[PDB]
């Protein structure tokens, strides 16, 4: 029978028949083991315990009542099959630990006692109870204790258990809070005392019905019911009423072997003996991260994927017996395809080292995927992006995109975790457009920040009295996609949750990211996620998320090593060469990029300055892209200066030599003012000295005055800031007045810097000690320009985005005429700058994030936000942000 | 080392010449009771007072043979507080006078009992002898609350007594009871008894407001067997075939054995399992059911027809083994069941316990009825050594040493800190060896897994060394008030002054109840070892890292070392991990040459046995230090292990809570593996 | 409670306290104050500036602490 | 003296905000602010009869504490009757089979809802807070409204408990879920979403073209079991009885297979 089953499973079979085949193989392997070993060791009596210990089945079809047709016996315990329909459930591998569990639990049930399979997590305790219940044909309910617990449901569930005669298993009883733990312990004590008195030796013939006290009423207790309490000690009430069992070490070497044999693998024993310790080392040798999972569930997922891969390979070979495959190669390829995407870049060589150690001489080849690889090349080229294959520049990022696409095929509910500064958003954007251009199906992505809006605004609220439901943002998007009023089906819809994750706003999400794919609204409506909608979680750290959400998502880890600095320089140079800052301007940009090309190399001036600036001390945590983007924006402003000088002099414009000198000097100035521009004077002087040491461009020759106090003039020569500061004579009535700002070397430097960084409209923050003069330099500089309005917002410790919304309502207006709703200031031609001092002051929530800061991040990176009035994306125009704050150490 | 510390006292400065000069000292060490005759060793110009003599001999007993420290503490108390100070405690508690007078009716009488014992019998037969009825009530049920309320109201109005049993299930209602009792109670003869088990959910205010009585099961196989036979009623024993009485006697013996091996927690049962009365009742029910099944009638049935396999399996996997988690305790329990529950148990030549007191044996009683077995039980001699249980006779000795250390800790727990904190911190900074650097992370020879495990080891070692040095420097700076003190430093100094190791310092597995001094000394040894590793790696590289006599106690995660050694052996000769098996060779040389697969280990300690030429032999002495241990990994030959080897466990510390790996040791031909299993022989990393 | 002093001490006014009907009542009382002093409607923002100047010249808030 | 004048002007100009509910009536919104204002005012008067200047204004303060006690006694039961009436309206209007199963309770609710709609119209005419207190017999009206809604809710709870007793697998579904099951017996499409919590592996039932006899059961993955003797819903119209025949016939057909 096993040979026939193994021959049949290798062929192509429908999934339900495949599951039936797998279950039959598992049971027949268990039967073969039992008969071969535990019965053939010189046993000849049917009453010997070596056979009575096994789970024996007796079928009597002459009995009239259906519940007594089949009797199930193990040891001295007798049960009647309840004949409950179970559909098709997962059948566990019957390891000797499972045999011991079955023996102990049936012994406890025979004595009308409870079962307590205590032990560590992931050892198979709840699954063992469920499998025992299904073997006897009993309905088994699992009461998860992960804060998804209540009294109103649980009491009536106990009543229903006692009435119908089903089984109740608690996933982890000790995790309940003390009061709930005590109350449920009281209820289980009552039910178990009812069960114990049911088998009273003097009252074996139960004439009066066995009844217990539940819900302050008398409830009949069925004798087929049982309560199972799974631990990780037992309450004093139930110590004498439950039989404990230690389920600590599951026999993984046997589970893996039987599962691989059921998958068609002929060398299941060797493959299991290699894969179990390999996962042990992966648990041990690899670094400890929250998202890693090397338990038995992940092991089963890997073996199932390996079986699917082997079957697909057999199908490919046939369409071109077939037994000579490299089984080890299939297993290692499956392990890599499942585990590599969620691995930190440091742990990748370690994973291949363990692979070489456990699996000697077998190598992994990734899928070429040339059909989509060319499309990715094209989309990267049209986005001025950097593209690469394998070891060349950009290989890691393209591989990461391929892993994201693979996991997108595998399952919905994506989660791309990567430190800020990695290629996360670009990866899925390029993937979306490449899929659109390849498969011909249009892709639409909705960007949602879950922290910019509240849970009630995100999911919808129910009126306290009216019972009217107004849908939230995510709910409205899902309803719009499902309704298909415009045709959002046959189109790849991606709901990307840009931001971070915490256990609050994902409470209603756990019901859809899993296999259920169902969103349950508290009004009663239920929404089913259509197959063409994928939900992604573009997060940064993944440090405040429950394991429940993490385990339900396929995951790609975007390490900072993925996005190399040469790639940033290539993107910047391509954008400068192609995207104008507004043809003569674009010609100027081409020239400037040509001069600055030798400096933006792998071991150029900028890279060495960057690697120095990291070891310095900065007031805020240095991020590579923050300083790089500041540097690029200042270079754009340089191109703007060159264009303005050319416009000022229509005859004799900027020549090649003068332009070269100016751009060289300004790039040095921009390295000084962008790298360590937020540090003390000593750090600035140290960076200036290092740059003087390394570079070859000429610098100011004065050995006393440092370069930070110098400037470059439009003529291409270093000039002092002291020469540009004017001498002012304020009136007597305005001596030391609130608004009087005396120009000084600092004031003029930061004035030019502020003009530079508001030319391209980056939000900036002057961070400094109290009394330095941020709040006054800012107002002077902003009010200097004539097309700028300034609104001063003072962020308190309780600041919320509602303040920003009120500011917008007071000063701006909503306009519908263009493609989308646009939020613009009421006055025309004036750019509204929002002063935000004490920007770091608003309090972080319980999960390490700032609501208003996330809101500003969404409005700055994406250019708009979602309004909660009618859930549409409003786009910002003619609005800027400016910040100021004291140092975080304060 | 103990006599080195003890000599620091001025009266003990010449202890060295004193111990060399005396020749009868050696026979004083192996004496059964050295506290009775302690030789005069202290040097003092003035004759020491009886009290001073007692103190000096007590210090000597702490130095030499600290196991008799409890007996010598008894002697010291007798010589200071007078003889027969604890004599009344040994006598049975007579709460007739205590209930009559000395206890006001307002104050409840609390009867706290160790889990697995009852206390209602003493108060019950006291009520029987004094002729005063009591309303016994169980508190487990909901109606028990108002039943107790009405009963105590009736008693206060009338003058009778009230019993409340197992009241530890309702802490809050105990608080309410205490509040209600705080009111004046009119009648003087009212007495309220609260039968209780020792449980810390019980409110403190009730404990302060009542008289506490602690009851414990008397120690001894005889007492436990009497309690078991008394609990089981006579009708259950003398029914059905007479072979049942012997079966229950066997089961009671097994219960008595595996309950008293609990008291020797690390040597004998690893952990403190429950093994309560519920397991006893379940085992009795199983025996009764299976004997009814196999023997339908009343007539006596042959011992070979007893379902022995059924009883052994159900008491090794379902009963008494459900709470057993680790493999070796299960192996011990199976050994005990196989030795006891067998058809050979029904002959007259059965030996329940062998090797008792060297040569004596506990002969199986030749009885058929319950009465003969009981009378055999009361005839057990009082001289019960641990050899009855299978443990070696020095198991009581290590237990007494543990109790002595616990008493010292308890005395310390119940005893201006600027200067002492400063001096201890300065000695610690002098003790710990500065800091080591990460002289690691080389691109070449990165395939070496030992090398990588040494990156990781040195990495977190230096991180936490820097952390502890920063904390110590900070507390030193705050000691002279040179800087501000924070909340983290508040917790840290509070933990240091209390003598408990800081939680932020324990980045590695630590024995339970470790004081800071030995933690920092162990830390110093680990850091010195890591500096040796780092210097060796710098001098030679990855190849020389293999030839290190590394000590697994000093490693934070020895199992990671074992795995890394497996990877190193497998990478050479192009082998896989599944095909490598561990073989242990014990060699006398501390610096013996290692071949391509041998790795040196130092500091492993063997308890209960001595190793010679890779052959084990049972020995009374414990902590037989192994000179050097080569771990070799060879290709598995796929052969069955012979019956002359044992799979010993290798724990990390003396508290056998964590397992590192297993060793296959060949034993001498005269012993058997079962005796090794029962005596708790094990290998310890530290 | 703090940092609301800081805004009215660095600049002399707290902009978050005055919105809607409260702001309108402030402007009406600023009318009354300007009329007592001798000024006219001018502009509402100019009235707010005069309010801020009067707060700067008149308000002296004292807050005490223990070392 | 001034405090009393602002209290006079705030309770003379206080307006009850009303919001439309399914184009049926205009219900009170703003319970929290009203309750907070009334509580703060009563606490402030309780502060003032304690003041030494209370003797000159003793009669006015007494009249005002009387009116505030009345206004709280009115709205504290008004919010309750609001909540119960909305609950009962939603459960007695969202389904059509609830009329048959509880006819007398349905008639009682129709009467009480007709009265409540009349009161809502009458209060919508003049939502001025005072104009709401001076209306004839408002207190006894709301008292009997609340009492009748309470007895109807208790009878409903007893009916659901009886329904649970008849079919013991209804205990697994919630009160709202069971109410939806019983009130929607005619249409089985919304029944099939509840089968995954009552039964073990059954996720749906396969019926006729007209949904008359239960052909069989289907699991979550599409695996189907065919009843040897299909059970007729038309012969056993009550939900519990034909569900019991479904479970029994499922057990019998599994036994035969
Ligand atoms: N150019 C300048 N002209 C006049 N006063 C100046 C100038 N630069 C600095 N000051 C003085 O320096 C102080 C700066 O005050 P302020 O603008 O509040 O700085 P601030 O640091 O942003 N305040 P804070 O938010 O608490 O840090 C005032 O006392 C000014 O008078
Ligand atoms: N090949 C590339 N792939 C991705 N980004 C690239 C590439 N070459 C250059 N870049 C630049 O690197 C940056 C990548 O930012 P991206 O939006 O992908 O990061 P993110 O992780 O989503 O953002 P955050 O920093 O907020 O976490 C952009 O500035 C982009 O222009
Ligand atoms: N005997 C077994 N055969 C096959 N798989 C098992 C077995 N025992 C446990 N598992 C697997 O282990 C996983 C987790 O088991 P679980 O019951 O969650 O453990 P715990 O109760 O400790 O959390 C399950 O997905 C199950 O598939
Ligand atoms: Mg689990
Ligand atoms: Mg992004
Ligand atoms: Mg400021």
């Amino acid at each position: 029978t096993l040979n026939v089953l193994a021959d049949s499973v290798l062929m192509e079979q429908p999934p339900l028949r495949r599951r039936k085949l797998e279950h039959l193989i598992t049971e027949l392997v268990h039967q073969r083991d039992v008969t071969r070993s535990l019965i053939k060791s010189k046993i000849d009596n049917a009453k010997s315990f070596e056979w009575l210990s096994q789970m024996r089945f007796y079928f009597d079809p002459k009995q009239t009542d259906v519940l007594q047709q089949l009797s199930i016996q193990m040891a001295n315990a007798k049960f009647n099959y309840g004949f409950e329909y179970l559909g098709v459930q997962d059948k566990l591998v019957q390891t000797p630990l499972t045999d011991r569990c079955y023996l102990t639990m049936t012994q406890a049930l025979e004595a009308r006692l409870g079962g307590s399979p205590f032990g560590p997590a992931g050892t198979g305790k709840t699954e063992s109870v469920k499998a025992l219940g299904h073997q006897l044909g009993r309905f088994v309910l699992v009461f998860n204790c992960d804060e998804t617990f209540d009294f109103q449901a649980m009491g009536r569930i106990f009543v229903g258990l006692c009435q119908v005669g089903a089984w109740g298993c608690f996933d982890e009883f000790n995790r309940l809070e003390e009061r709930m733990l005590s109350a449920v312990s009281q209820q289980v004590q009552c039910i178990q005392e009812a069960l114990r008195e049911h088998s009273n030796p003097n009252y074996d013939k139960t004439s009066a019905p066995i009844t217990c006290e539940l819900l302050n009423k008398q409830v009949k207790v069925s004798p087929d019911m049982a309560i199972f309490i799974t631990m990780n000690n037992l309450p004093d009430n139930l110590k004498k009423l439950f039989r404990s069992l230690a389920m600590t070490k599951p026999d993984r070497q046997l589970i893996a072997q039987v599962m691989l044999y059921s998958q068609g693998f002929r060398t299941a024993e060797v493959l299991a003996n290699k894969i179990v310790p390999f996962f042990k080392l992966c648990d041990e040798q690899l670094s400890s991260q929250s998202h890693y999972d090397f338990g038995l569930r992940a092991l089963k997922s890997v073996l199932v994927s390996a079986g699917n891969v082997k079957r697909e390979r057999i199908q490919k070979i046939k369409r071109e017996i077939a037994e000579n495959l490299p089984e080890q190669e299939i297993l290692i390829q499956s392990v890599c395809e499942t585990m590599v995407p969620k691995l930190v870049a440091e742990d990748i060589p370690l994973l291949f080292s363990l692979l070489s150690d456990v699996f000697p001489g077998v190598q992994y080849h990734r899928g070429e995927m040339t059909a989509l690889r060319e499309e990715l090349k094209k989309v990267c080229q049209e986005m001025y992006l950097t593209y690469g294959d394998g070891e060349e520049v950009g290989g890691m990022w393209v591989e990461k995109v391929l892993q994201l696409y693979q996991i997108t095929q595998i399952n919905h509910g994506l989660m791309m975790v990567g430190p800020s500064g990695s290629g996360k958003s670009m990866a899925w954007r390029v993937l979306l457009k490449a899929l659109e251009r390849l498969e011909g199906v249009e892709g639409v992505a909705h960007i949602i920040d879950p922290k910019a809006i509240s849970k009630d605004h995100l999911y919808g609220t129910l009126d306290p009295n009216t019972r009217e439901w107004t849908d939230g943002l995510f709910t409205h998007v899902l309803r719009k996609i499902i309704d298909s009023v415009r045709g959002e089906l046959q189109k790849r819809q991606w709901i990307v949750f840009d931001g971070d994750v915490d256990p609050e706003w994902v409470e209603n999400l756990n019901s859809v990211l899993d296999d259920n794919k169902l969103l349950t609204l508290p009004n009663g409506e239920r929404l089913s996620l259509p197959p063409n909608v994928r939900i992604m979680f573009e997060v940064q750290d993944l440090k405040y998320a429950t394991l429940a959400t993490v385990s339900r998502c396929g995951m790609v880890w975007f390490s900072e090593d993925v996005l190399s600095t040469d790639m940033i320089f290539n993107n910047f140079l391509a954008r400068l060469r192609s995207i104008p800052l507004d043809s003569p301007m674009l010609q100027i940009q081409r020239d400037a990029a040509t001069i600055m090309q030798p400096y933006f190399t792998s071991n150029g001036l900028v890279t060495k300055a960057l690697e120095h600036a990291f070891q310095l001390e900065h007031i805020m945590d240095l991020t590579r892209l923050r300083c790089l983007g500041s540097l690029f924006s200042m270079l754009h402003q340089a191109c703007r200066n060159v264009a303005q000088y050319n416009a000022n002099h229509p005859d004799f414009p900027m020549q090649i030599e003068q332009l070269e000198r100016y751009i060289q000097r300004y790039l040095v100035y921009a390295i000084l003012w962008s790298l360590s521009g937020d540090s003390r004077l000593k750090m600035r002087a140290e960076l200036g000295e290092y740059i003087r040491r390394i570079t070859t461009v000429p610098l100011p020759t004065a050995p006393n005055i440092p370069i930070i106090d110098y400037e470059v003039s439009i003529s291409g020569e270093w000039s002092p800031w002291q020469a540009k500061v004017p001498q002012i004579e304020v009136e007597t009535h305005k001596v030391a007045a609130p608004d009087v700002v005396v120009p000084t070397l600092d004031t003029v430097r930061h004035e030019a810097l502020l003009y530079t960084w508001l030319a391209e409209h980056k939000p900036l923050v002057l961070c400094g000690p109290p009394g330095s003069g941020k709040t006054m330099t800012l107002f002077s500089a902003l009010r200097a320009l004539p097309d700028m309005e300034v609104v001063g917002l003072n962020f308190s410790s309780a600041t919320t985005p509602e303040l920003l919304l009120k500011t917008f309502d007071h000063y701006c207006e909503y306009r519908r005429t263009p493609n989308g709703v646009v939020l613009a200031p009421v006055q025309l031609g004036k750019w509204l700058v929002l002063f935000c001092d004490e920007i770091n002051l608003p309090d972080m929530d319980k999960y390490g994030t700032q609501r208003v800061i996330s809101f500003i991040r969404q409005m700055v990176e994406h250019g708009g936000f979602y309004r909660t009035s009618d859930q549409t994306w409003v786009k910002l125009e003619r609005i800027q942000f400016v910040g100021a704050c004291n140092p975080p150490t304060d | 080392e103990a006599v080195v510390r003890l000599s620091c006292l001025p009266a003990f400065k010449d202890l060295i010449a004193k111990v060399q000069a005396d020749e009868q000292f050696g026979i004083w060490l192996d004496s059964s009771s050295p506290e009775q005759t302690v030789p005069y060793l202290w040097s003092e110009e003035t004759p020491a007072t009886p009290i001073g003599q007692a103190i000096h001999r007590l210090l000597l007993i702490q130095a030499f043979r600290p196991d008799r420290l409890l007996a010598m503490a008894h002697m010291f108390v007798s010589t200071n507080l007078g003889e027969s100070f604890m004599s009344i405690m040994e006598q049975p508690l007579d709460l007739t006078h205590i209930v009559g007078t000395e206890v006001k009716p307002n104050t409840p009488v609390l009867m706290c009992s160790v889990p697995g014992y009852d206390a209602s019998g003493h108060v019950e037969d006291l009520a029987a002898e004094q002729n005063t009825q009591i309303t016994s009530i169980a508190i487990g049920s909901a109606e028990g609350f108002n039943q107790a309320d009405k009963a105590i109201n009736t008693a206060v109005k009338s003058g009778r007594w009230v019993m409340l049993k197992n009241v530890h299930l309702a802490p809050g209602w105990l608080m309410q009871l205490e509040k209600k009792l705080h009111s004046l109670q009119p009648h003087a003869c009212f007495r309220l008894f609260l039968t209780m088990e020792i449980n810390p959910k019980v409110p403190v205010n009730l404990l302060r407001a009542g008289r506490i009585f602690v009851f414990e099961p008397p120690p001894g196989v005889k007492a436990n067997m009497l309690r078991t036979f008394s609990s089981i009623p006579v009708s259950r024993i003398c029914k059905s075939p007479n072979e049942r009485a012997r079966l229950y006697f066997l089961l009671a013996w097994f219960h008595a054995i595996i309950q008293e091996r609990l008291r020797y927690a690390p040597l004998g049962w690893s952990k403190k399992y429950e093994f309560g009365e519920s397991d006893l009742r379940s085992a009795c029910d199983t025996v009764d059911t299976w004997l009814d099944d196999t023997a339908k009638g009343r007539q006596n049935i042959s011992p070979d027809k007893i379902p022995w396999s059924a009883l052994k399996t159900l008491m090794a996997q379902s009963i008494y083994g459900g709470r057993v988690d680790n493999e070796f305790d299960q192996r011990l329990l199976n050994t005990f069941l196989e030795r006891l529950f067998t058809t050979r148990s029904f002959d007259s030549e059965f030996k329940l316990a062998c090797k008792v007191d060297g040569h004596k044996d506990i002969q199986m009683p030749d009885g058929i009825r319950r009465e003969e077995f009981v009378q055999w039980v009361e005839l057990l001699p009082d001289t019960q050594t641990p050899s009855w249980l299978g443990l070696p006779n020095n198991a009581e000795r290590v237990l007494l040493t543990t109790q002595g250390v616990d008493m010292i800790s308890k005395m310390l727990k119940m005893q201006a800190w600027m200067r002492t904190l400063h001096t201890t911190a300065s000695n610690w900074l002098h003790l710990i060896p500065q800091t080591l650097s990460h002289l690691k992370r080389t691109v070449e020879n990165i395939k070496d897994p030992l090398f990588r495990f040494f990156e990781r080891e040195v990495k977190m070692g230096a991180k936490l060394l820097q952390d502890v040095r920063q904390d110590l420097a900070d507390v030193v700076q705050v000691c002279e008030g040179k800087k501000k003190q924070t909340n983290y430093l508040r917790t840290l100094i509070n933990e240091l002054v209390k003598g408990i190791l800081p939680r932020s310092w324990s980045h590695y597995t630590v024995p339970a109840g470790m004081t800071v001094i030995q933690w920092v000394s162990d830390f110093s040894e680990r850091i010195k070892q890591l500096q040796n590793i780092s210097l060796a790696a710098a001098s030679g590289g990855a190849k020389e890292l293999k030839n290190i006599h590394v000590c697994l106690g000093g490693l934070f995660v020895p199992e990671a070392y074992i795995t890394a050694t497996r990877q190193y052996v497998a990478q050479a000769n192009s082998w896989s991990l599944e095909e490598l098996c561990l073989e242990v060779n014990v060699t006398t040389s501390q610096g013996a040459t290692l071949d391509a697969c041998s790795f040196g280990v130092t500091g492993l300690k063997l308890q209960g046995a001595t190793c010679n030429n890779n052959k084990l032999s049972l020995s009374n002495a414990i902590s037989t230090a192994l000179p050097l241990t080569q771990l070799r990994w060879v290709k598995q030959t796929n052969t069955e292990k012979k019956a002359s080897v044992v799979t010993l466990p290798v724990y990390l510390n003396f508290t056998r809570a964590d397992l590192i790996f297993t060793v296959d040791f060949e034993i001498a031909t005269k012993e058997d593996p079962r005796s090794f299993y029962e005596r708790g022989v094990a290998v310890l990393c530290t | 409670f703090l940092e609301r002093m800081n805004t009215l001490l660095a600049n002399g006014e707290v902009p978050g306290l005055f919105e809607g009907d409260e702001y309108a009542t402030l402007m009406t009382q600023c009318k009354e104050g300007a009329q007592k002093e001798g000024l006219m409607l001018d502009s509402h923002e100019e009235l707010y500036k005069w309010f801020t100047s009067q707060v700067i010249r008149n308000l002296h808030v004292v807050f005490t602490m223990n070392p | 003296e001034e405090f009393l004048k602002q209290i006079r002007e705030v309770w003379n100009t206080y307006e009850l905000d009303l919001v439309n509910y399914q184009n049926k009536c205009r219900l009170i919104r703003g319970w929290d602010d009203l309750f907070n204002k009334v509580k703060e005012h009563i606490n402030s008067v309780s502060a003032m009869k304690l003041s030494p200047y209370y003797k000159v204004f003793e009669e006015d303060a007494l009249s005002w504490e009387d009116k505030l006690n009345r206004i709280m006694a009115l709205f504290d039961v008004w919010i309750d009757v609001q909540r119960r009436w909305v609950y009962l309206e939603g459960i007695f209007t969202g389904s059509a089979d609830i009329k048959h199963l509880l006819p007398v309770e349905t008639q009682r609710f129709q009467s009480i809802s007709t009265e409540f709609l009349a009161l809502m119209k009458k209060v919508s005419k003049s939502p001025l807070v005072m104009d709401v207190l001076n209306i004839q017999g408002v207190q006894r009206s709301l008292e009997r409204l609340a009492d009748l809604l309470g007895k109807i809710q208790k009878a409903l709870g007893e009916y659901l408990e009886r329904e649970r007793s008849s079919f013991p697998r209804f205990y697994f579904v919630g009160d709202e879920d069971l109410l939806e099951i019983i009130g929607n017996s005619k249409n089985v499409a919304k029944l099939q979403k509840h089968f995954k919590k009552m039964f073990a592996g059954v996720s749906s039932i396969i019926l006729n073209e007209d949904n008359s006899v239960v052909l069989g059961i289907s699991s979550r993955e599409g695996e189907e079991v065919m009843f040897k003797t299909p059970v007729s819903i038309t012969e056993h119209p009550k939900i519990n009885e034909w569900l019991t025949l479904v479970e029994k016939e499922m057990r019998v057909t599994l036994a035969k297979l």
